[PDB]
RNA sequence: UGAAACUCAAAGGAAUUGACGGGGGCCCGCACAAGCGGUGGAGCAUGUGGUUUAAUUCGAAGCAACGCGAAGAACCUUACCAGGCCUUGACAUGCUAGGGAACCCGGGUGAAAGCCUGGGGUGCCCCGCGAGGGGAGCCCUAGCACAGGUGCUGCAUGGCCGUCGUCAGCUCGUGCCGUGAGGUGUUGGGUUAAGUCCCGCAACGAGCGCAACCCCCGCCGUUAGUUGCCAGCGGUUCGGCCGGGCACUCUAACGGGACUGCCCGCGAAAGCGGGAGGAAGGAGGGGACGACGUCUGGUCAGCAUGGCCCUUACGGCCUGGGCGACACACGUGCUACAAUGCCCACUACAAAGCGAUGCCACCCGGCAACGGGGAGCUAAUCGCAAAAAGGUGGGCCCAGUUCGGAUUGGGGUCUGCAACCCGACCCCAUGAAGCCGGAAUCGCUAGUAAUCGCGGAUCAGCCAUGCCGCGGUGAAUACG
């Protein structure tokens, strides 16, 4: 047990923080969950509609949430209807001037986190593991992806002995700091019990 | 070690009399990295075989030096089911080393309650070729000499 | 006895020194950073996220 | 002296003074038992004994293995011995030439 | 130990009874978990039971015993010795 | 030395004050 | 010459990939050697095995458990014990019915929790000049679903980590060889820190590792000049204090710089040896970074999670106790046994950090811990702050001592609701073992070891001699 999380690696080289502002001593902590609870409620009432990643931005007493998506409308709805809820569930718990925006993710198939959940999907749909597993990374390769890999760790197709399945292709070289590689995980809850999901895309070095 | 044969340190010569050899001994003496003490030990040294024995405080410690270094010693080697002591010539780096080491631990299992002064004496012993210093120069060499019939194992 | 003690951290004490933090993610009472929140284990698994402001792996 | 250790597990001084006796074998070469420490514990499978010992011409490590926790530390002992054994007479292997 | 400043300290809900007993003449048992209580002169001649985590000791005050804690003589831990 | 603290160095070892180290 | 009873589910041949060998060849690593300092002995601090206990919660187990989870156990924490209590319940989502909502304030009983209870005014959209009639803002009371469980299983698991190992390796595609496992490539010759690179080759490529891309440090430049700096000229209360300036130091962003690039030599090449230039030379020093996998490794007690188990209790609140016990045993550390030392007094030289119920100048009371005054600082401004070893002087004179600072008596300080169990600190007195440590055993190859102090997280306080950092001084040695 040994590697070291390729997002964090790569914080300020290839890849961007997700909350970004400023706060001093005595305020950070408060900010933060906030930060984090905002997450928690869009995390779950945003995940039908394809959450990759939810940027922050703060300056005082307003708040930008960026929401990244492959289906914007399943978030907006019939001309802001769902758009429009949000703003009020957001505004009641931020406290705040609380802006959200959307924004397209361009191929939801070159998105790591998105790849996850949906193999993490196909696994509690009882799905064959293993050719999932060769689909996604073939999936994402076809995207145009310069490379892929793929993880699934558990109770595989239910068995008592816990296994690791994975697939790869082209380059994931997870050592080179200016290669970007979007990585994301899903968790998939079966009758037997969990399976981690982990997803690999190199979309290229910069 | 495995891959090449390691460089020896250069030292920087000393501030009084410029001596490489002189700043290794201080460096022996020096005991926590307190040089400021090793040097002023060694010094203190030099003033007092100087009153008490009027010469060249640098002739002498040369002098006692020269007297520590052990020409031959053995060095065991287990051959077949025994141990034999293999009488083996001693590199000038080894000898200078060994007879500096000497010398102070000589020194410092003397009875004066000074180090300056221990360090001082047994400096003068040596040049005049008494002390225990000298006398473990000798027992090595004994040693070596009492195997003289195991010189071909040389390696 | 947990969540009756991640509940217990959180209502003020009938004497201040009977306060003491808990990592108000995970809920844990040893190893908390007062200037996140956190315990040690969160602090690295947010870290490692990006979603703390600022922080990032040390090197020097 | 020796040293006993029952991991997740209850054992009586019998017992333990059971293991001290059952370890005693090893006197037979006439060597050091330095720090002689005994782990006993419960798989699924059965009992394991573990131990680590040190010997002026070096260390004991052996893992015993049985449904019985005596005879876990049987062969526990007999591994040790196999051990001992060797690290008392290895040397003597190459004498000549 | 405690400031000289600050009081000498006793737990009130015990020391009242204390009192009380005093004006009426002492004296019945006195059940304390008040560990913490200096004995203080107006106890002295009493029998207060301290708790020691698990029973009540039942300990006379005297005239030595005045600066002391209660707890210092309802001791918390049975050890009759080893082997 | 460094053990006792009616000493100077005994008290910048434990890291207080007092009569035999004041401020 | 040659059975049988009985018994076993194999006994076997060859070959394959490993692993192993007290088989061989060639290599590497503080692995040995060469060195220098320790541990094992003492006292003490701390973890653990045991034993004790009402409980002394629980895990960690050779290396890779044992100053490990614990980056702060008096209450709290806390998961254990004893006792006193609560029953949709400390907490979620409900649906229903009574009360008034909502929020505050006291009284009784009690160790507290809890039980008992006496206070007092609910907006709305509403018939409202009127009793009166809600709805759901939130609580309360009775239900039923449900909660809750640090109860079990890390041998059902996810996640994250440890380890072999920063070791130089592990494989794939297609082709070729083999009936087949599987081989080849990846082996071989040279080379490298390296499956690094070169040459050769039924192999030709590709991937994960290696390296590089990132951070710190070392030289230089550009841009900036305060709260930082002061070379020079003025004032100079006698202090970069003032004028002034940003040169220098610095601070912190961006660049330049080293590539075996250049000469000699050996090379088939890759490279190696030597030289110059240069702050830096052959990865410049350190860091981040850890392949396929192994240990049925570690963690259900950080979290998540399958399943099994508890439901007026295996849930929940509180007071007290325990986690701090002590015939013993081991691991990690602190301080030592002294003169290269100890003590006093005076006097220099850091870095990185931290700081608004915080860091505290300076003043005064106290031998002191500390206390009372009180300025400054949202801090390159002000503060912690003094760094210590060192330096200069003076004392000690080889003694269990002016070494050592354990143990205990007494007196105080501070935190805290509260220091009996069980806090740290100060002062007076006491002044133990220990005269350099058996078998055995640990670390370190250079700004390293050794030695010296400074900071920080946790944190009311602290059991920190721990941990993560920071600079000061600064070695010995490596034949092999
Ligand atoms: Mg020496
Ligand atoms: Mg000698
Ligand atoms: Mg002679
Ligand atoms: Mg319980
Ligand atoms: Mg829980
Ligand atoms: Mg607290
Ligand atoms: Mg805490
Ligand atoms: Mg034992
Ligand atoms: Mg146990
Ligand atoms: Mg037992
Ligand atoms: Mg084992
Ligand atoms: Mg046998
Ligand atoms: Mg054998
Ligand atoms: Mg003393
Ligand atoms: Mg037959
Ligand atoms: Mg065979
Ligand atoms: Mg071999
Ligand atoms: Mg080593
Ligand atoms: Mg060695
Ligand atoms: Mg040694
Ligand atoms: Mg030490
Ligand atoms: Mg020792
Ligand atoms: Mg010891
Ligand atoms: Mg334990
Ligand atoms: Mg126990
Ligand atoms: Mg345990
Ligand atoms: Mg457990
Ligand atoms: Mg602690
Ligand atoms: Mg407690
Ligand atoms: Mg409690
Ligand atoms: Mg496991
Ligand atoms: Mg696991
Ligand atoms: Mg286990
Ligand atoms: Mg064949
Ligand atoms: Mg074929
Ligand atoms: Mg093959
Ligand atoms: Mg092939
Ligand atoms: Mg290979
Ligand atoms: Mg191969
Ligand atoms: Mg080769
Ligand atoms: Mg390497
Ligand atoms: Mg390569
Ligand atoms: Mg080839
Ligand atoms: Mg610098
Ligand atoms: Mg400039
Ligand atoms: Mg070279
Ligand atoms: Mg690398
Ligand atoms: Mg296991
Ligand atoms: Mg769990
Ligand atoms: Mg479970
Ligand atoms: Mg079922
Ligand atoms: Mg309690
Ligand atoms: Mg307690
Ligand atoms: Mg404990
Ligand atoms: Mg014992
Ligand atoms: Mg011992
Ligand atoms: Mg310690
Ligand atoms: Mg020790
Ligand atoms: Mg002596
Ligand atoms: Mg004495
Ligand atoms: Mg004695
Ligand atoms: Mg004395
Ligand atoms: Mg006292
Ligand atoms: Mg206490
Ligand atoms: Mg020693
Ligand atoms: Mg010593
Ligand atoms: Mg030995
Ligand atoms: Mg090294
Ligand atoms: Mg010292
Ligand atoms: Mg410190
Ligand atoms: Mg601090
Ligand atoms: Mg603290
Ligand atoms: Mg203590
Ligand atoms: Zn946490």
């Amino acid at each position: 047990g040994n590697k070291i999380h390729p997002i964090g690696f790569r914080l300020g080289i290839t890849r961007d923080w997700e909350s970004r502002w400023y706060a001093g001593k005595k305020q950070y902590r408060h900010l933060l969950l906030e930060d984090q609870r905002i997450r928690g409620l869009l995390e779950k009432e945003l995940y039908s509609a394809g959450l990759a990643r939810v940027d922050i931005e703060r300056a005082a007493d307003n708040v930008a949430v960026t929401v990244h998506v492959a289906k914007p409308g399943v978030v907006i709805g019939r001309g802001g209807e769902r758009i429009r809820v949000l703003r009020e569930e957001l505004a009641k718990l931020t406290g705040k001037n609380v802006a959200l925006n959307v924004q397209e993710v361009q191929n939801p198939n070159l998105s790591a986190p998105l790849v996850a959940q949906r193999v993490a999907e196909q696994i509690e749909r009882r799905f064959a593991v293993r050719r999932a597993i060769k689909q996604a990374v073939q999936r994402v390769m076809e995207s145009g992806a310069k490379g892929a890999k793929v993880i699934v760790s558990g109770r595989i197709g239910g068995a008592e002995q816990a296994r690791t399945e994975w697939a790869a292709q082209g380059r994931v070289p997870l050592h080179t700091l200016r290669a970007n590689i979007d990585y994301g995980f899903a968790l998939a809850r079966t009758t037997y019990g969990v399976l981690g999901v982990k997803a690999y895309i190199f979309l290229g070095e910069v | 070690a495995r891959r090449r044969r390691a460089e020896v340190r250069q030292l920087q010569p000393d501030l009084v009399y410029g001596d490489v050899l002189v700043t290794a001994f201080i460096n022996k003496i020096m005991r926590d990295g307190k040089k400021n003490l090793a040097a002023r030990i060694f010094y203190d040294a030099c003033k007092i075989i100087q009153e008490k024995t009027g010469q060249e405080p640098l002739k002498v410690f040369k002098q006692a030096v020269e007297n520590v270094k052990p020409r031959m010693e053995v060095r065991s080697r287990r051959v077949g089911g025994a141990n034999y002591q293999v009488p083996m010539e001693v590199s000038p780096r080894r000898q200078q080393s060994l007879a500096l080491r000497w010398l102070v631990q000589a020194a410092n299992q003397r009875p004066e309650r000074r180090a300056a002064v221990r360090i001082a004496h047994e400096l003068m012993d040596a040049a005049e070729g008494k002390g225990g210093a000298v006398k473990k120069k000798e027992d090595v060499e004994r040693m070596a000499e009492a195997n003289r019939a195991y010189a071909h194992y040389r390696w | 006895a947990r969540k009756a003690l991640i509940e217990k951290a959180k209502r003020t004490p009938k004497f201040k020194v009977r306060a003491y933090t808990r990592c108000v993610r995970c809920g844990r009472a040893r190893s908390v950073y007062r200037f996140f929140g956190l315990c040690r284990i969160c602090l690295r698994e947010l870290a490692h996220k990006g979603q703390l402001p600022g922080v990032r792996k040390a090197s020097w | 002296t020796m040293n006993i250790t029952s991991k997740q597990m209850e054992i009586t001084p019998a017992i333990r003074q059971h293991v001290a006796d059952r370890l005693a074998k090893l006197e037979k070469w006439q060597t050091h038992l330095i720090n002689p420490h005994i782990i006993l514990s419960k798989e699924p499978q059965g009992f394991v004994a573990d131990a680590t010992i040190n010997t002026p011409n070096g260390v004991l490590v052996a893992s015993g293995k049985h449904e019985d926790m005596y005879t876990a530390i049987n062969e526990l002992i007999n591994k040790l011995e196999r051990q001992l054994n060797k690290l008392q007479h290895k040397g003597e292997a190459r004498r000549a030439a | 130990p405690r400031s000289l400043k600050k009081g000498v300290f006793v737990d009130d809900h015990l020391l009242e009874k204390v009192l009380e007993l005093n004006a009426k003449g002492e004296k019945r048992l006195i059940k304390t978990w008040s560990r913490r209580s200096t004995i203080v002169p107006e106890m002295v001649g009493h029998t207060i039971a301290v708790y020691n985590g698990k029973q009540h000791v039942p300990v006379y005050i005297t005239e030595n015993m005045v600066g002391h804690k209660l707890g210092e003589f309802a001791p918390t831990r049975t050890y009759r010795g080893h082997g | 030395g460094k053990g006792d603290r009616r000493t100077r160095r005994g008290k910048i070892w434990r890291g207080t004050y007092g009569k035999y180290r004041p401020r």
